[PDB]
RNA sequence: GCUAAACCUAGCCCCAAACCCACUCCACCUUACUACCAGCAACCUUAGCCAAACCAUUUACAUAAAGUAUAGGCGAUA
RNA sequence: GCUACCUAAGAACAGCUAAGAGCACACCCGUCUAUGUAGCAAAAUAGUGGGAAGAUUUAUAGGUAGAGGCGACAAACCUA
RNA sequence: CCUCCGCAUAAGCCUGCGUCAGAUCACACUGACAAUUAACAGCCCAAUAUCUACAAUCAACCAACAAGUCAUUAUUACCCUCACUGUCAACCCAACACAGGCAUGCUCAUAAGGAAAGGUUAAAAAAAGUAAAAGGAACUCGGCAAAUCUUACCCC
């Protein structure tokens, strides 16, 4: 059993890493997950999802340049390499980002909300009520971890105290606090529901194994389950 | 030397000196027809190149030019009574080519 | 390490059981060796360390098959090291405390030509004795002149 | 999937053939486009005397008596380290600032 | 977020034995012996230094012992430093004008075209026992045979013979900016050298005119963006030639463009930028080593030009340098930017549409030709 | 098809798997070179 | 030149050659160190024209002219390095005091046995070694059953050889 | 399969080797400003040029020696183009190989399961010069074809492995610096430079002190004749349709200081044992010794200088095709 | 009358007695049999066939007391 | 080291017609037939056929192991 | 007269039709002696920093999606030179001198490489072919096979 890790970096970068796959195999051999292994070859472009990250011997509130919105081949939603001060770094795209727009990385939570527009990146109290929101927060300072796959985004429900509240695209709440950082609007690359894969080939580019030709017959988990909405998840 | 250990040098130590060489080579007639100049000896195994140039030039004083080894496997499939392999020892040959045009020929022992 | 019946009941299945005794990480000061160490103990020892009236009693009266450790007995080669070198152990201008510890403990101190040699398994006490006697080797020339010498010493008596 | 043949430099593949050679008691090193450097110190350098007016042939002659052996020990040595030290009624402390040393054998043959 | 997931990182070490916790008793390890044991806890070896030096197995010192270690960063631009902001940030780190066509004193000059495309084919389809040569094989020989076209022009002028090429030659020059320390540095392309100067273009009446302008700033980007950011960094400036060298005025700088991937590649609108900066680099080592240090305004402007890369795409460039006080009078540069030679090749034939060199234009050679007699 | 031809051989893969290393790496293997040296073997390895 | 591989001319082909009386080891103790090297260089000398001859003895189907004086060189150099070796194993006791001139010590290999584990003459040391440190000199208590079990095939081999020889003394004891 | 020869040899009397191999007979002899420029482009290497990096020993061959002939030529070329108008029609190619492959006497094969069949045994050249010369039309003829030159070719009495010169089958290419639709197909001029194995230095600490001339002679026996030869393959001779003409070229060796200076001509492709018994036709290389062009550099000047050396480069690049 | 037949003696077994063994030179944990360059490390109840005519608890691993006291689907057996 | 899958970095795919397209070689598979059945062969030969720019084939090294591996489930394959 | 092969390399094996001698379908077996020469191929790199958005496809238009096979710089450290190893063959994996298995590069009919017949007679049966009057599926489980090339429809 010799597997280290392909995700060996210390330095962010531009450039895109050479990715190993896996093939759902663990660090021992055997497997974990099916229907994993052997799509076409992929390179890693380093995403920064923390996406107020001041610069060395910079504080407050900067601008960037959208250079380029490319493709990215490792998930769905396609990213821009975007450039402010002396450093470029990728981001997630929002919709209708084209190349050459300004984002903007907001810090203060101001007296007044935002009149945020379609890219850019405020403080979560900072935005009005009813706001289209995506790559969110669980904690200021984690970096963005839900709202993330392409077309999606939050809504901004209402802010209470300390807090702000957010549904996710499963339709649940969440309490976070209103300091992290969100940005505004969808992500992009929407449409991609609709997209036809077309032939049975075409999951084996994607790096997707057929499913296993066992039949096993359909348990009691099977019925449709009309649940109650889950609770309020609280990181406060 | 062969059946010896070696001083392992670092950068500035002093030149290895051998006195009382252990390894003996033996000259042959060569045997598809060599070229004038070219005499033929066989090196046991542990032998370098240039060990061989400065072996000849310090004790036969023969200007020697260039030379050429290669390694001569020995045939193994010589079977005995217990149905075992014998191996007849592989050895070490060289190609001397002699400098100003000395031009050495193997002569006749045993006329 | 054993087994047990199902349901403490030898003619039901019979079925191996592990009993693991339960662990705590508490802190623990030495009067002899003025730490704090950092020691995963059990229960048991501290109601052990609380019938021998402290840390420092326990280590140096229970014995050697009761210990059950090498770290405990690493602590008893390190005590008894201490109560027989006589070190000063606490720091200068202060000698009146470390006269008064090492009046507690004085049911104890063995000489330290035995005190280094407890706590130490046969394949450890092996390389403590290599090490004492390596002895390298003495050249033959101050020998064979200290034979020679001494041949003049039975010459000028002679 | 033969067991009992020597493993010499001749059997394995490319990278396999080149890497073991023969006792070769290599010289060099090698940097950067598989240039070798040949290092001229770590070659050895024969100390050959030269033989005109030297006396001794290869073998003697039989007229030579029969004698007995005596392995020269290391006291009997000492008995010719003595010429000196009768008189004072030869010896290294360390080999570390001499070039032939004894012990840790800094020379050859 | 931290990069550098923790498996592939090194251990930790392991905990150490508590014997090294009781004060004060000697640990029994095994470094007596002379092997790893499993019993006899783990020494606590001193760091090892080795005594002497070795060329071979050779440690740096850390970088702020280093001996020229200099916290106004400096921010070199080397041969591979592409730019983002294309020729624009260019312009605002040489403080120049872009005047968007090449200046009317060397178009006049050129007031014989099957011998360009013997030279075009000559480099694609003629130059090795491979089909289809690569961008690594063409790119300098299509440079270096165009030059022999035009140095077979030496019979009609004879000034032409005061003038070589150089393949090995460097430079560096630096510059403050806002107060940013910048730097250039060495070439990896021919430099045609000329033992005289150049003849000026712009007269002063047109160069007085550059007063008026602001430069273009291009927020939020940095101007220093992709230059090497740069700590120890020896701020001296040189021109790579040791002084009395004959031939010692530059005439153009021939820039290249190998390595046949097009990420590789330059990036034409990037491409521009970067000779400006090496013609900029020129022109200031020089105005560095023929006058003094002195952050001023020019008695005698120096003229450095520059012809592109890319044996089909063609980049032309004049540069005037007129000032060295970076940080009202500005230096101005004429570009003529894709001129393209030859719109595209075949190497084999297509099956009917011939092996040849479709697309010709003889007139990006006659650019070509005119700066290189610019100096006759 | 035809049954007969499983051994492909080359000396990477053959040493890799039964060499002297390989056997000395795991304290289980270890033991079949001494259950090979108490039987005498003239070949305890590859 | 080459011809110092070949003895004189007018021995081509003799068949009987008169060279006899190797160098016995007393005679070379009485030399000095600086005649012993230069005998060292005659031996090598004529050694090398001996197995010339004997590779074109085997060559040319022949015999060799008189293979019993190759025997006396091979072992005059023998006791050549013999005596030499005396010297320096004299005096290294007298220096050092310490013999096995290659340093190294008894250590316990995997498989349970002592070794005399030389040393290899190393740049850096022991602790900062990538290979050494791979290396493993202990017991590893698996081994202690299989050193058990060799110690007894060694008993037993040693049993059978002691109980021939009282049954092979005692069929001549029944003769004579 | 066939025999791979190296112009730029390291073996012992490797010319008379190679005079076999190409039927040539080997003679001796032959059939003010520019000194600015040629000692201009002399100091910028070895002094006037600054380098950023430390040049070793190794690399002064191929950073110091190798830019200053390209340097030399260029200008040459291009001041001698009034004196000579063929040059400006020229095409001067840099570091652009030359292969010639051609066969020459038979062998019955000693051993495998093709034993005692006759065999052909090739030959090929592989050389890659350091910048040569090409003209649109072809030279004058230095000596008439059929020409006596009763100096006798040399013959091998062994198999030609033993001159260390091995076996490989890779690709056939016959190849004059450029491909075949290319019109300056002739050429008249070629630069060659020895590499750091075959310097003046390490041939004399080696004592084949004997070598020093021979390797200048080998390179150019071996190169000319896979150029010129190459060059008449062009022209559509080849082994049985022998030439017409004959096909000429020459050359000038190199090795830092020391010039030597070789005119050759091919007067035959017919060196197969088929078309080469009734063939009286021999290739005929003339030569010079190596001489230095400088003695040594006081760091700003060339100390012991001969221009003679510069006029047999510029009297090569004299001579015009008629 | 061909094939062949015969042969004693290698050696060995079982005990007694006695506690056994390791450096000619060089090479050997890297792909063992390789002259030479900068991180990990050992300690974990045997199970099961079998007997119980199945199997599910269970089933052996000096003399004498004694196959006794005891144990055991109080049974095979221990 | 066969095979099942995977990983890393490689390779191969003529010709013609117009894309897990068509005809069709190299190559891969093995439909139906006849021979063979201690055979050439412990599964082959001769034709005939399916695919042949891809969910293709294939060289190389590595990985997963038997209370288990793996599997486009045939309870297949894991040195006849 | 065949060429469905051949020649190299890689893998593999490790002297296995070279010379001399010999014992003993037909005279690669045995003993002794000999060779395979590096330049191609292996065997590589002084640190610590710091850089690398723009596929390949004749790379140009064009057109994509499955998003792609190749790049340094800064300073410090550095001037010893061409050692070692592979190189044979009719060959390897299949118990065999096995009609099998076996990657790539060139040759795509061959300038390489080979021999279907020990000799005879010309029975049956069997096999591999070729030719066939007239009829043309009547044969048969079925047009299987062969010979000719093609029509329409079901079931899944
Ligand atoms: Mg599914
Ligand atoms: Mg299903
Ligand atoms: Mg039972
Ligand atoms: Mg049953
Ligand atoms: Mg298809
Ligand atoms: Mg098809
Ligand atoms: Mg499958
Ligand atoms: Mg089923
Ligand atoms: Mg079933
Ligand atoms: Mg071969
Ligand atoms: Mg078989
Ligand atoms: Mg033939
Ligand atoms: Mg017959
Ligand atoms: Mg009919
Ligand atoms: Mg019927
Ligand atoms: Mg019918
Ligand atoms: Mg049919």
């Amino acid at each position: 059993a010799n597997f280290v890790s392909w995700k060996s970096r210390t330095k962010y970068t531009i450039t895109p890493v050479k990715m190993r796959k896996s093939g759902g195999r663990d660090h021992t051999g055997r497997i974990r997950v099916h229907g994993i292994g052997g799509g076409h070859k992929q390179r890693y472009r380093m995403i920064d999802f923390l996406r107020f990250r001041p610069e060395e011997t910079k504080s407050g509130p900067f601008e960037e340049k959208v250079i380029q919105v490319r493709y990215d081949p490792c998930r769905s939603a396609d990213i821009a390499l975007v450039a402010g001060g002396s450093r470029k770094r990728w981001i997630i795209a929002t919709e209708n980002m084209q190349a050459g727009d300004t984002i903007l990385n907001s810090n203060h939570i101001g007296r007044m909300a935002v009149a945020a527009r379609e890219g850019d990146a405020h403080p979560l109290g900072a935005l009005p009520v009813g706001t289209l929101i995506n790559n969110v927060e669980s904690e200021p300072g984690r970096g963005a971890q839900y709202i993330r796959a392409a077309g999606t985004c939050g809504v901004l429900l209402r802010k209470v105290n300390g807090t702000a509240i957010i549904q996710l695209p499963s339709k649940r709440q969440m309490q976070v606090l209103e300091t992290c950082v969100a940005t505004v609007g969808r992500v992009s690359n929407v449409d991609h529901n609709k997209r036809v894969i077309g032939k049975a080939g075409r999951n084996r580019w994607l790096g997707k194994r057929p499913n296993s030709g066992r039949w096993h017959r359909k348990g009691g988990w099977a019925g449709r389950k009309i649940r109650p909405l889950p609770p309020m998840k609280s990181y406060v | 030397a062969r059946n010896v250990v070696y001083p392992l040098y670092r950068l500035g130590g002093p030149q290895l000196r051998v006195f009382r060489t252990n390894f003996f080579i033996q000259l042959v007639r060569p045997g598809v027809a060599q070229p004038e100049d070219t005499v033929q000896f066989r090196i046991p195994m542990e032998m370098t190149r240039v060990d061989l140039r400065n072996y000849l030039e310090g004790i036969y004083n023969v200007p020697v030019a260039a030379v050429r080894t290669r390694v001569q496997h020995g045939s193994n499939k010589r079977r005995d009574h217990r149905n075992v392999r014998i191996k007849k020892p592989d050895y070490k040959v060289a190609y001397v080519q002699l400098a100003h045009g000395q031009t050495f020929t193997f002569p006749d022992l045993f006329p | 390490l054993g087994q047990i019946y199902a349901n403490n009941d030898k003619l039901s299945k019979r079925l191996k059981k592990v009993w693991k005794p339960q662990l705590f990480e508490r802190e623990f000061y030495s009067e002899i060796l003025d730490k704090k160490f950092t020691v995963t103990v059990t229960m048991r020892t501290l109601d052990l360390i609380d019938e021998a009236y402290g840390l420092d009693f326990y280590i140096l009266k229970a014995s050697g098959e009761d210990l059950c450790s090498k770290f405990g007995m690493d602590l008893k080669r390190g005590m008894l090291l201490r109560l027989a070198r006589q070190d000063p152990q606490l720091h200068p201008e202060d000698p009146e405390r470390r006269a008064a510890i090492y009046d507690k403990y004085k049911e104890f101190a063995i000489p330290e030509e035995e005190a280094e040699w407890v706590g130490l398994t046969l394949e450890e006490a092996i390389e403590k004795q290599r090490l004492l006697e390596e002895k390298d080797p003495v050249p033959l020339f101050k020998i064979y002149v200290a034979e020679l010498i001494q041949q003049l010493q039975q010459q000028a008596l002679s | 999937a033969d067991r009992m043949s020597k493993w010499t430099s001749k059997r394995g593949p490319r990278s396999f053939r080149g890497r073991k050679g023969r006792g070769a008691k290599g010289i060099g090193f090698l940097t950067s486009g598989w240039r070798f450097v040949q290092i001229k110190e770590m070659v050895p350098e024969f100390v050959v005397p030269d033989l005109t007016g030297f006396k001794l042939k290869p073998y003697v002659s039989y007229l030579a008596p029969e004698s007995e052996e005596t392995p020269l020990t290391a006291a009997q040595l000492f008995s010719e380290a003595v010429a000196p030290a009768i008189e004072k009624d030869g010896f290294e402390p360390t080999q570390e600032g001499k070039l032939f040393q004894l012990y840790p054998r800094n020379f050859l043959r | 977020y931290e990069w550098g997931v923790r498996s592939t990182r090194k251990s930790e070490p392991p905990p150490l034995d508590r014997v090294y916790e009781i004060p004060g008793l000697e640990p029994i390890t095994f470094a007596g012996k002379m092997h790893f044991v499993p019993w006899l806890a783990r020494p606590i070896f001193p760091p090892w230094d080795r005594g002497y030096k070795d060329p071979r197995f050779y440690r740096s010192p850390p970088l702020h012992e280093h001996p020229l270690y200099k916290d106004q960063a400096c921010y070199i631009f080397h041969h591979r430093c592409r730019l983002l902001e294309g020729v624009k940030q260019a312009l605002w780190l040489t403080k120049t004008k872009l005047i968007e066509g090449l200046p009317e004193k060397v178009l006049s000059l050129v007031d014989q075209d099957e011998c360009v495309l013997n030279v075009i084919s000559h480099a694609r389809l003629w130059q090795t026992t491979e089909e289809i040569p690569k961008r690594e094989t063409y790119c300098p020989v299509i440079v270096d045979n165009l030059i022999q076209l035009c140095k077979s022009q030496i019979l009609k002028h004879p000034s032409l013979a005061r003038r070589i090429c150089v393949q090995n030659s460097t430079f560096s020059a630096t510059w403050n900016r806002e107060s940013l320390l910048l730097q250039v540095r060495g070439s990896g392309g021919a430099r045609l050298s000329t033992k005289d100067p150049l003849p000026t273009i712009a007269s002063r009446e047109e160069i007085e005119a550059t007063k008026n302008h602001v430069l273009e700033t291009f927020y939020p980007i940095s101007p220093i963006i992709d230059l090497h950011e740069c700590n120890i960094y020896d701020v001296k400036n040189d021109t790579g030639f040791q002084e009395g060298y004959p031939y010692p005025y530059p005439h153009t700088l021939y820039l290249l463009d190998k390595a046949n991937l097009r990420p590789h590649r330059l990036q034409p609108d990037q491409l521009r930028a970067k000779m400006i900066l090496f013609a900029f680099g020129s022109a200031l080592a020089q105005a560095r080593l023929l006058y003094g240090n002195d952050a001023k305004v020019l008695e005698q402007p120096v003229v450095v030009q520059s012809v592109g890369t890319d044996g089909r795409v063609f980049h032309f460039l004049v540069f005037q340098l007129n000032t060295t006080d970076l940080d009202g009078v500005k230096n101005l540069a004429w570009v003529d930017s894709d001129q393209l030679l030859y719109q595209h090749f075949w190497c084999l034939p297509v099956i009917v549409e011939p092996v040849g060199p479709v697309g010709f234009k003889p007139e990006t050679f006659r650019k070509f030709l005119a700066l290189y007699l610019h100096g006759a | 098809k035809a049954r007969g031809n499983e051994y492909q051989p080359s000396n990477i893969k053959r040493k890799n798997k039964h060499g002297w290393v390989r056997r000395l790496s795991t304290p289980a293997g270890v033991q079949v070179i001494l259950r090979r040296m108490l039987k005498g073997r003239k070949s305890l390895s590859h | 030149g080459l011809e110092e591989f070949f003895d004189d001319p007018k021995n081509w082909g003799q068949e009987k050659v008169k060279s006899g009386a190797a160098w016995t080891c007393q005679q070379l103790r009485n030399k000095s160190n600086e005649d012993l090297h230069k005998l060292w260089y005659v031996l090598l000398k004529e050694r090398n024209m001996l197995l010339t001859l004997e590779q074109e003895a085997k060559r040319q189907r022949l015999p060799m002219p008189s293979p019993e004086r190759l025997d006396k060189v091979v072992d005059s150099m023998d006791a050549l390095d013999k005596v030499v070796q005396e010297r320096e194993d004299a005096l290294r006791l007298l220096q050092t005091g310490q013999e096995r001139a290659r340093p190294g010590a008894w250590r316990r290999d995997i498989f349970g046995r002592i070794i005399w584990h030389k040393f290899k003459q190393w740049v850096i040391p022991w602790h900062l070694n990538k290979r050494y440190n791979r290396k493993r000199f202990f017991a590893l208590p698996y081994v202690d059953h299989f050193l058990r079990l060799e110690r007894e095939k060694r008993a037993r081999i040693k049993a059978r050889k002691e109980n021939l020889e009282r049954k092979k003394a005692k069929i001549l004891l029944k003769k004579f | 399969m066939k025999y791979m020869v190296y112009p730029q040899t390291f073996a012992l009397n490797a010319d008379r080797w190679y005079q076999y191999f190409t039927k040539t007979v080997f003679l001796s002899g032959l059939p003010a400003a520019l000194r600015a420029v040629a000692c201009d482009c002399l100091l910028q290497e070895h002094f006037y040029l600054r380098r950023r990096r430390r040049v070793h020993r190794y690399e002064e061959s191929e950073v110091i020696s190798l830019p200053f002939l390209d340097q030399l030529v260029s200008t040459l070329v291009g001041l001698l183009s009034p004196h000579n108008p063929a040059l400006a029609a020229a095409a001067l190619d840099y570091r652009c190989p030359v292969h010639f492959y051609w066969v020459r006497g038979e062998e019955i094969i000693p051993r495998g399961h093709r034993r005692g069949r006759i065999d052909d045994l090739r030959y090929q050249i592989d050389d890659k010069p350091n910048n040569q010369i090409r003209i649109s039309k072809q030279l004058a003829e230095f000596v008439p074809l059929d020409y006596s030159v009763p100096i006798e070719i040399p013959t091998i009495k062994c198999k030609p492995d033993k001159l260390p010169l091995f076996k490989r089958q890779y690709e056939n290419h016959i190849f004059v610096g450029s491909k075949t639709a290319d019109p300056c197909c002739y050429g008249h001029t070629q630069f060659h430079l020895l590499p750091d194995k075959l310097r003046r230095e390490r041939l004399l600490r080696q004592n084949c002190a004997d070598q020093i001339e021979v390797v200048f002679r080998a390179n150019a026996i071996a190169s000319l004749f896979a150029w010129t030869g190459a060059q008449a393959m062009y022209q559509g001779f080849w082994s049985e349709a022998d030439v017409t003409r004959p096909f000429v070229s020459q050359a000038v060796i190199t090795d830092g200081k020391y010039f030597s200076f070789f005119c050759y001509q091919l007067n035959t492709l017919a060196l197969t044992t088929q078309a080469d018994q009734n063939n009286p036709r021999k290739n005929i290389c003339w030569g010079t010794q190596s001489k230095p062009l400088y003695e040594t550099i006081e760091d700003n000047d060339v100390k012991g200088f001969n221009d003679d050396v510069l006029l047999q480069i510029v009297h090569f690049l004299l001579n015009r095709p008629k």
